[PDB]
DNA sequence: CGCCCGCTTCGGGGCAACCCTGCCAGTCTAATACAAATCCGGCAATGGAGTCAAGACCAGGTTCG
DNA sequence: CGAACCTGGTCTTGACTCCATTGCCGGATTTGTATTAGACTGGCAGGGTTGCCCCGAAGCGGGCG
């Protein structure tokens, strides 16, 4: 019950397009492992992260020796992980020579 | 498409450009100067009193007194008959 | 090449696009299946939208905010990682998806031909079992390990069949063991003799199935040893049982898997060198279908082998995206959004895609990741082509969603709607009425439009003249309508074109250029002389109104498509600003004359002189104005400003016969003398009786041989004379003025006592059904002529309803005879005819039942009619797209060859009469050769215009025959020449030097369509025609002669059988299946048996074929019989098309040849290539070791010739885009941009007309006399 | 001796006009526990940007003893 | 005749005001993940329609090794 008027969502202004001078800035060299190299152009006065998210999709790491070592956290869970939550060492281990009992039954008797 | 251009908004933003240029010329070059400074019309951004008693080499006072006394000659109607219907 | 699209191209080269390609032009990688936060309504990271991928939404500005204005542009922020930039580029910037197992490009895998399958010879059913995750495939094999294992596994292989049978035979041990222990305990007691055997039945059955396991098994042992002796690549293992045990056995010696991994295996191990190679062995010894399947796989075989492709990109391992400006989510006015139908697609594509790389992350059994790889695979083929393979992914509300081909496809794509045509600015529509008092270039116009129309120069204008102080003051007076706005109007209005529209526009002359002026009302005021070329009445119809605006459009329109320039039609080039229908009969009222009217010349003698006779035509008009005259009787005034026709000039003057001081006496009416004072003053006076075709010569007579100005006022005056006595003319109807005949009754009875003769003589059971049926139809035809031959001769002469059918105004003498006289016999719903027909007319009223037949063939007729009309456009839409790069190059190609016209054949009792169509086969036209007789003079030299004196001289000489020039015989190389086109239709003179002549022959040709009747086994209308173009083979197919001889005719059993004896030493050519339902060519009396018939004669009486028509008689007779069967058909509704508008496109039909031999360069066996690029191949191999490629000339249709154009861009856009597309990309064609439609679809100059190099690089300047005079 | 090539039949894909006029489609185990992240509400460091009052003062029109 | 004056500005100094602008900080809300123990084990599901044409694939009669 109204006219079908749309609008994406964003602004357009409308200043003067000059090129004569910019900030100035510099390019920062990041390289992922598989042998690729991409330039970022970040301002002058700007903090330049170690690492970055790189154009081709994978995570890449600044080509300056940083060596940050950020210290990744643990995989999450494992199945042993949940079999340890419910069973205690000594139960696996008589479940482990039980397995081996049968098995040793089976192979010669 | 809301977002698209009127493109008679556009045209007459340009004549106003232009008019508002002619008006601001016809005064001296100090107060067109110290205008266009102020309101930041020959760059992006506008230079603050300040910096303006920073490039004509004179306190922010001055500065100040001389755009309380433009911005009085400016409502002159000999100055907005012009400019009235701009809006 | 470019990439930023300056507007200066040369080629467009399309190409199969590598995944090194889709990963250089994306910018990001898509990973999450989101579009936009549900609350902040903000695009999301690493989602369908992001602004760091695809760029920012807001016009320099990243996503925190820190850099917000021009001056930090190009930088990129190093918290949020948007590139500050314009917003637009969220319109150009593409993304791609890293898929996690490869997929089969659905294009290359579902087609008509599979161009996988016939890569790597895989059947189609095959191809999908393997692609589809339903089957195993061989990759590849080992052959030494195999060849001594051969041995080794025979051993043990024997080995273990001979534990099998020792196994078997103790089964048959132990069966041995419990039979003697059945035999125990059954024969040692009291028992029955049978039940004491029962068991021992049930062990020989137990042994009989157990043997028959074991013999089972050996066959599963057997299979399995002989399919891995027989091991090979690019094998199908179906039965997944057998395929696990045999990699369980035989793990070594071949490896085998099942999907786009292993079709991405076959196509790594391969070679295309040794491949075609093998097929070019194949197509050179082999035979019959292994030669036509090599032939169809050399074709793509080649193709990548030629250019520097790989056939890897068939598989996919990277999507890309589309830019998300090209699929938005716009929100609309209170917060309801809207997607573009692909963001769907892609999001089940991202979803499947990381749940497959979850689950091979996290190890799972092979079913659940072949059923989701299978999935991702089923995903990316909806997404490429929904609807292709099984059922359509639908929507909400059962719909099918609109996937990426379908941006292209039908009449929906981007080409049929949005490329070729677009809706323009600066436009209008309204409704139009008839003008009678402009002039013949004008046009009214409401100034309530015209005020929109001209709104930008109307604000110019006003502010120049200070009635406001600037544009937006301006535009708010004209929003307001103040009182001077008109007064400014008039003048911005004043000498400038508009173009005016009709829908549908079906020719060249449905867009006319007028000079507008104001009009009060809202109405567009329409001259009453341009309606029969715009074909529109007054019952509602409305016309689009367009306006030029740079300098160049507005002289185009002035003096290209003005409507005072464009009198005749481009067809058959007859005026088409000819009086019509009021005009007509107002000039034939005005110029006939009445025996014996008011004040004629009788020549009297005793009481008085003649009293008839005049001094001027002023004293005539005066006695006209008193009661004495009447326009209309013969009278003798003396005339001084009218030109004497030719007799009375050399009679009376001699050879100064120049007018305006002479005089002299002419015995006319008064009406005559009004009428040639609107003719010119060169003209003769015309003294007749003006009939349409009368009124018709004139024009065309004095638009021959006059200025065209001239002859656009001397149309106005004819208009304004003949509206003005088409008032005071007294044409009325009233039912006292349609007289019913006065033996009506008499010739009913007299034919319904025959119809009562017939019917009882059917009724006493002589005759069946259908000859009574045919005698009544006979009887009835003959009393409705007769009814109409006595109803003929009853009007007298001054009847409005004969003057108007006689004048040749509008109607015809069935209308009359249906209004008064007899209906006549009516057709049936299947075309028959119903022998009760209607003897009522429409005036004495009729009854119900013969409305109720009536109504059937009224119904069927109004149906037909729309039918035929979308017909006629799809058959025009063919034509111009087949004929569209056929235009004028030089101005003579200075050739010798040319067709023959025969021209007024020769009478048997001796002399020259004339041939009826020679306006529309030997007008126009340049003489190819000389004209000569009698070894005397040459009468028309090489070279000349021929038109009507010309012609006359030619047969008032004496000859027959003359051998003229011709577009089927130009012998350039890109288009027509000038002189073989002759002289154009439209103005008169010789063709231009830029002009469209195909795009002309192509509306003239499909343009009358409309009007082509049909009727009650050959097709006789519009879809002969239309089996004419696309050369099909007909439906009443008669064959035909192949040599000269005498035939030996047989009377079949229910289908006859002709067989031709040859004067040479050849075998009988024999004719077999020729039905009895077809009848005997008849020529000169009926065929016979034994007749000495000639090459190229038909035998049976039908349609023959165009395709052996050419194989016998050569290209030059299939030019000959396919011009006359068009114009034959075109001339049974009373249409003239000049033959050079279908010579047009019989020379596109006849252009390439075929390959019968490939000689040795690059040319295969059947593959259909121009009359001069494969003649040049010959140029270049006669040198360099000579061997000619042999081809023979064919003659192919319009689709088919169409599609095998030189442009991908022209092919995609004409029709099946999806199959023009594909292999397009596999031979890497570059379009050269050189024809005609594709300059229209990316907005360049055409190159036709006045955007040629020759017209559009002109330097103007002044001269220098003129220089120096300022 | 079963093996394989000409005919026939069956099925899949494409197209079938052109002007206005139009304005939004569906549904079922349900919770706790916690932790990380984000935001927001409210003073507290300013501190710079502007506002105002007064005055020092250079020197050319303007009016008296 | 000189002389005050009065007033355009031109400019500075000093006090005052006032609002951005981070910065913690405490709490609020928002969003994501893990976990529920009787037994439960291979879909509902919706329609089949034209005419004409081209061409490619499946299958069958018919001879052949
Ligand atoms: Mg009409
Ligand atoms: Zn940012
Ligand atoms: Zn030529």
């Amino acid at each position: 019950d109204r006219v079908l008027r749309g609008s994406r969502l964003g602004a357009v202004s409308y200043e003067t397009d000059r090129n004569h001078d910019l900030a100035p800035r510099q390019i920062a060299r990041y390289r992922t492992d598989n042998g690729e190299e991409f330039e970022v152009p970040f301002a002058d006065d700007a903090e330049i992260p170690g690492t970055w998210l790189c154009r081709n999709g994978m995570e890449g790491t600044l080509i300056e020796g940083d060596l940050p070592e950020p210290k990744k956290v643990k995989p999450p869970r494992t199945h042993w992980d949940m079999l340890l939550e419910r069973r205690s060492i000594e139960e696996l281990e008589e479940l482990l020579k039980e397995r081996l009992e049968l098995i040793r039954s089976r192979r010669r008797g | 498409d809301s977002e698209a251009v009127v493109a008679v908004d556009a045209v007459s933003f340009t004549l106003l450009q232009d008019q508002l240029q002619s008006v601001l010329d016809t005064l001296s070059e100090r107060e067109a100067g110290v205008v266009r400074l102020r309101f930041g019309l020959t760059d992006g951004q506008p230079r603050t009193l300040d910096e303006i008693g920073q490039v004509y080499g004179v306190t922010r006072e001055r500065i100040r007194q001389i755009e309380s006394k433009t911005m009085s000659k400016l409502r002159h109607p000999s100055r907005s008959q012009v400019l009235r219907d701009y809006l | 090449g470019a990439m930023l699209d300056v507007n200066f191209f040369d080629e467009l080269r399309i190409g199969l696009a590598t995944a090194e390609d889709i990963r250089q032009w994306s910018y990001g990688e898509v990973k999450k299946p989101e579009t936009i936060n549900y609350r902040t309504l903000k695009p999301e990271k690493d989602g369908l939208f992001c602004e760091k991928i695809f760029g920012p939404t807001r016009d320099w500005e990243c996503y925190c905010g820190k850099y917000k204005r021009v001056r930090f542009k190009g930088i990129i922020c190093e918290r949020c990682g948007v590139e500050v930039t314009r917003a637009k580029v969220r319109r150009e910037r593409m993304g791609h998806i890293e898929l996690a197992a490869p997929v089969t490009h659905i294009w290359y895998f579902k087609g008509v031909p599979s161009r996988l399958g016939y890569l790597l010879d895989l059947a189609p059913k095959d191809l999908e079992k393997i692609i589809y995750f339903a089957a195993y495939v061989i990759t590849s094999v080992d052959e030494e390990m195999r060849h001594n294992e051969l041995s080794t596994l025979e051993a043990e292989m024997a080995v273990e069949r001979k534990a099998v049978e020792d196994q078997r035979d103790g089964e048959l041990e132990a069966r041995a063991q419990k039979l003697e222990a059945d035999l125990a305990e059954l024969e040692a007691e009291g028992a029955k003799a049978d039940a004491r055997r029962k068991v021992r039945d049930g062990g020989e059955r137990e042994m009989r199935q157990i043997r028959d396991r074991a013999q089972r098994e050996l066959d599963r042992l057997e299979d399995i040893w002989s399919t891995f002796t027989k091991l090979a690549p690019k094998q199908l293992i179906v039965d997944e049982n057998l395929y696990r045990e045999l990699v369980d056995r035989y793990g070594e010696y071949f490896t085998g898997a099942m999907g786009a991994e292993s079709i991405q295996k076959l196509i790594e191990n391969f070679d295309i060198d040794a491949e075609a190679e093998s097929l070019r062995d194949v197509i050179r010894n082999g035979k019959g279908q292994k030669k036509l399947r090599a032939l169809k796989r050399l074709k793509v075989v080649a193709a990548f082998q030629q250019s520097g492709n790989s056939p890897m990109g068939m598989v996919l391992d990277a999507v890309p995206v589309i830019p998300p400006e090209l699929r938005p989510m716009v929100q609309l006015d209170g917060g309801r959004f809207a997607t573009s139908d692909l963001n769907d697609l892609y999001r089940r594509v991202i979803n499947r895609n990381n749940r497959l790389k979850r689950l091979i992350d996290l190890g799972a059994p092979e079913i659940i990741v072949n059923n989701e790889k299978r999935m991702l695979q089923e995903s990316v083929d909806a997404l490429f082509d929904n609807g292709r393979r099984g059922r359509p992914v639908t929507g909400p509300g059962n719909r099918p969603l609109k996937s990426l081909s379908d941006l292209l496809k039908g009449k929906q794509g981007r080409f049929r709607q949005n490329l070729l045509g677009k809706r323009v600015d600066y436009s209008g529509r309204s409704v139009i009425v008839v003008g009678p008092q402009l002039k013949l270039h004008q046009c009214g116009l409401p100034k309530l439009m015209a005020l929109e129309l001209f709104k930008p120069f109307v604000m110019k204008r006003l502010v120049d003249l200070n009635h406001a102080q600037n544009i937006k003051s301006a535009k708010r007076m004209v929003e307001r309508q103040r009182p001077q706005v008109w007064d400014v109007l008039e003048e911005v209005i004043a000498e400038h074109p508009v173009l005016l529209n009709r829908a549908p526009t079906l020719h060249r002359l449905g867009i006319q250029a007028f000079e507008p002026m104001l009009v009060e009302g809202k109405a567009i005021q329409l001259h009453p002389l341009v309606c029969e070329a715009f074909n529109a009445d007054f019952d509602g119809d409305q016309m689009a109104v367009h306006l030029p605006l740079s300098a160049e459009a507005q002289a185009e329109a002035r003096i290209l498509m003005l409507s005072s320039n464009n009198i005749l039609s481009p067809a058959s080039g007859r005026p088409l600003a000819m009086p019509r229908l009021d005009m007509v009969t107002g000039l034939y009222y005005l110029t006939t004359e009445v025996p014996g009217d008011t004040g004629e010349y009788q020549p009297a003698s005793g009481d008085h002189p003649e009293t008839g006779v005049y001094s001027s035509p002023a004293e005539a008009i005066m006695a006209a104005d008193r009661g004495v005259l009447s326009v209309r009787a013969k009278i003798k005034v003396r005339l001084t400003q009218l030109r004497p026709p030719v007799e009375i000039e050399a009679e009376l003057f001699g050879h100064s016969g120049w007018q305006p001081g002479d005089a002299w006496m002419a015995e006319t009416t008064l009406g005559r003398v009004m009428f040639n004072e609107l003719l010119p003053l060169g003209y003769p006076f015309v003294n007749k009786q003006m009939h349409k075709k009368v009124q018709a010569a004139i024009i065309n007579d004095l638009a021959e041989r006059y200025p065209m100005i001239v002859v656009a006022q001397t149309v106005d005056k004819l208009k304004d004379a003949g509206f003005y006595w088409a008032t005071r003319s007294g044409v009325t109807v009233s039912m006292a003025d349609v007289l019913v005949p006065p033996r009506k009754k008499e010739i009913l009875d007299h034919y319904e006592e025959r119809a009562d003769k017939v019917e009882k003589q059917f009724q006493r059971g002589a005759l069946n059904h259908d000859e009574r049926n045919e005698a009544l139809v006979e009887i009835w035809k003959e009393a409705t002529d007769e009814v109409g031959q006595a109803l003929r001769e009853h009007y007298p002469d001054d009847n409005p309803i004969i003057t108007i059918v006689d004048s040749g105004a509008t109607g015809n003498f069935t209308q009359t005879r249906t209004l008064a006289g007899m209906k006549g016999l009516v057709t049936n719903p299947k075309g028959e005819f119903i022998p009760r027909p209607v003897k009522s007319s429409f005036r004495e009223g009729l009854t119900v039942l013969e409305y109720f037949i009536n109504t059937h063939g009224a119904r069927k007729g109004l149906a037909d009619t729309a039918l035929r009309t979308a017909d006629s456009g799809y058959l025009t839409r063919r034509l111009v797209d087949v004929s569209q790069d056929v235009i004028v190059r030089e101005h003579d190609c200075q050739t010798e060859r040319g067709i023959v016209v025969e021209l007024a054949e020769r009478a048997p009792d001796g002399t020259l009469i004339r041939d009826p169509y020679i306006e529309t086969s030997a007008y126009a036209r340049t003489l190819g050769t000389d004209a000569v007789d009698e070894a005397g003079n040459v009468i028309v030299e090489r070279g000349q215009d021929l038109g009507d004196p010309e012609i006359d001289a030619l047969l008032a000489a004496g000859i027959t025959q003359v051998k003229v020039r011709s577009v089927l015989t130009c012998a350039t190389s890109t288009g027509v020449c000038a002189t073989c086109y002759g002289r154009s239709m439209a103005t008169g003179k010789l063709v231009d030097i830029g002009e469209a002549v195909g795009i002309v022959a192509a509306q003239s040709i499909g343009e009358p369509g409309t009007q082509l009747t049909m009727r009650t086994d050959i097709t006789g209308g519009l879809p002969r025609v239309q089996e004419l173009f696309e050369a099909r083979v007909p439906r009443g197919k008669a064959p035909i002669a192949d040599v000269t001889g005498r035939v030996r005719l047989e009377d079949g059993e229910r289908f006859y059988k002709i067989t031709i004896v040859p004067d040479d030493g050849g075998e009988e050519v024999v004719y077999d299946k020729i039905s009895k339902r077809q009848r005997l060519r008849v020529f000169k009396r009926v065929l016979s048996d034994g007749d000495h018939v000639e090459v190229g004669q038909q035998l049976m009486e039908g349609s023959a074929d165009p395709h052996e028509v050419l194989r016998v008689q050569g290209p030059r007779e299939v030019q000959i019989h396919l011009v006359r069967e068009v114009q034959e058909v075109y001339r049974a509704q009373g249409v003239s098309i000049h033959d050079k508008h279908i010579e047009v496109i019989v020379r596109q039909m006849l252009r390439r040849v075929t390959i019968i031999d490939s000689g040795s360069t690059e040319f295969l066996p059947g593959s259909l290539i121009d009359r001069a690029e494969f003649e040049a191949e010959n140029r270049r191999v006669v040198a360099e070791g000579g061997e000619p490629a042999a081809g023979r000339p064919v003659l192919m249709g319009i689709t088919k010739a169409s599609l095998a154009t030189d442009s991908w861009l022209s092919a995609a856009s004409f029709q099946e885009t999806t199959r023009v597309l594909t292999d397009a990309a596999i031979n890497c064609r570059s379009d050269k941009l050189n024809g005609l439609k594709e300059n229209v679809i990316i907005g360049k100059l055409i190159p036709a007309g006045t955007g040629i190099n020759r017209y559009r690089n002109i330097a103007v300047q002044p001269t220098e006399e003129a220089r120096a005079a300022a």
